[PDB]
């Protein structure tokens, strides 16, 4: 397996509204569950902050009572959060979370990915992505994805062929107000010549995808 | 609410190592002879994976190396063999009374012998440099301990202000660290000098490594 998939993420702008759902892999029954809504602001701990049962009893942390409402679509498979008056605080990853029982309490089983809310009146943009060129047995490269917001970039190499001695790095923020970020990667520096590096670049929020080779010299 | 208190805040242990971590509930979270408090280990990035419900029952498929146990206020998790992959965030959690809480994490970091980094540089690449900018980029990779200096110089002159640094989360297979450091400059003037390097302060060294290139070969 069962997976949960949030979507809805992305740019708020403080005071405006969130708007949030989790799909349930559909083969899955959600009557014996509780579904809920954890949040994690970045560099902190986790807040559970809604959920909801078979019945429909919903609870909330009053951490956030009164500005949040979390709701089911069945026939979708599918829970929703709501959220009003969005401020800076709010700025997190939120998680859905399927609860299972024990002796008639719950526990977090299964977790969605999480999707990144960011509270902001800054406008999205894209990055520009250039290439780390390589100049003993092992050579670096990488690309550096710069000048993008909000944050997430994701960044593979050879459409995910390549996952050993790869370093995708935290993005920094920039004085301007923009995140940057490196990934590189160390290789034989034999394969220089023979093997292909590619840098699979993904910016969702601006709708950016770069596929950047990077060749040596 | 009922607040959860996790010691210690962090801790380093070297692979093998037996670590317990310890949870304390500011009140009973007992309810009819069980314990309600489950454990969830978080890797970077990733959503959080129960561990372990009812304080001492090990969810299916989590490896036997890890268990808890206590009752009423005060909860233990422990590692019984530390591998490099269990670096990671560990918190408890009560489900005895709604809202459900966490703790504030144990972060948990692998220790072993240090290593001093490998040095690379990188100039900024043409693509970039005709769209006005340059960052010139140094990699420390593969190092420990965290803890590392770069300082830049261009034409022998230390600089500062003008550079932002990243570093990766420990690796989940060798307990390495790597940082990238970026200079950041405008192209015009980038071409009014000639020496770019990077200097590498570590543990690991004697005396400092420095990594360099000539501007145009």
């Amino acid at each position: 397996e069962v997976q949960l998939v949030e979507s809805g993420g992305g740019l708020v702008q403080p005071g405006g509204s969130l708007r949030l759902s989790c799909a349930v892999s559909g083969y899955s029954i959600t009557s014996g569950y509780s579904w809920n809504w954890i949040r994690q602001a970045p560099g902190k701990g986790l807040e559970w902050v809604a959920s909801i049962t078979y019945d429909g009893s919903t609870n909330y942390n009053p951490s956030v009572k009164g500005r949040i409402t979390i709701s089911r679509d069945d026939s979708k498979n599918t829970f929703y959060l709501q959220m009003n008056s969005l401020r800076a605080e709010d700025t997190a990853v939120y998680y859905c979370a399927r609860g299972s029982h024990y002796f008639g309490h719950w526990h977090f089983a299964v977790w969605g990915q999480g999707t990144l809310v960011t509270v902001s009146s800054a406008s999205t943009k894209g990055p520009s992505v250039f290439p780390l060129a390589p100049s003993g047995g092992t050579a670096a490269l990488g690309c550096l994805v710069k000048d993008y917001f909000p944050e997430p970039v994701t960044v593979s190499w050879n459409s995910g062929a390549l996952t050993s001695g790869v370093h995708t790095f935290p993005a920094v923020l920039q004085s301007s107000g923009l995140y940057s970020l490196s990934s590189v990667v160390t290789v034989p520096s034999s394969s220089l010549g023979t093997q292909t590096y590619i840098c699979n670049v993904n910016h969702k929020p601006s709708n950016t995808k770069v596929d950047k080779k990077v060749e040596p010299k | 609410d009922i607040q959860l208190t996790q010691s210690p805040s962090s801790l380093s242990a070297s692979v093998g190592d037996r670590v317990t971590i310890t949870c304390r509930a500011s009140q009973s979270v007992d309810y009819d002879g069980d314990s309600y408090m489950n454990w969830y280990q978080q890797k970077p990035g990733k959503a959080p994976k129960l561990l372990i419900y009812a304080a001492s029952y090990l969810e299916s498929g989590v490896p036997s190396r890890f268990s808890g146990s206590g009752s009423g206020t005060d909860f233990t998790l422990t590692i019984s063999r530390l591998r490099p992959e269990d670096f990671a965030t560990y918190y408890c959690q009560q489900s005895h009374e709604d809202p459900y809480t966490f703790g504030q994490g144990t972060k948990v970091e692998i220790k072993r012998t240090v290593a001093a980094p490998s040095v690379f540089i990188f100039p900024p690449s043409d693509e970039q440099l005709k769209s006005g900018t340059a960052s010139v980029v140094c990699l420390l990779n593969n190092f420990y301990p965290r803890e590392a200096k770069v300082q830049w110089k261009v034409d022998n002159a230390l600089q500062s202000g003008n550079s932002q640094e990243s570093v990766t989360e420990q690796d989940s297979k060798d307990s390495t660290y790597s940082l990238s450091s970026t200079l950041t400059l405008s192209k015009a003037d980038y071409e009014k000098h000639k020496v770019y390097a990077c200097e590498v302060t570590h543990q690991g060294l004697s005396s400092p490594v420095t990594k360099s290139f000539n501007r145009g070969e």
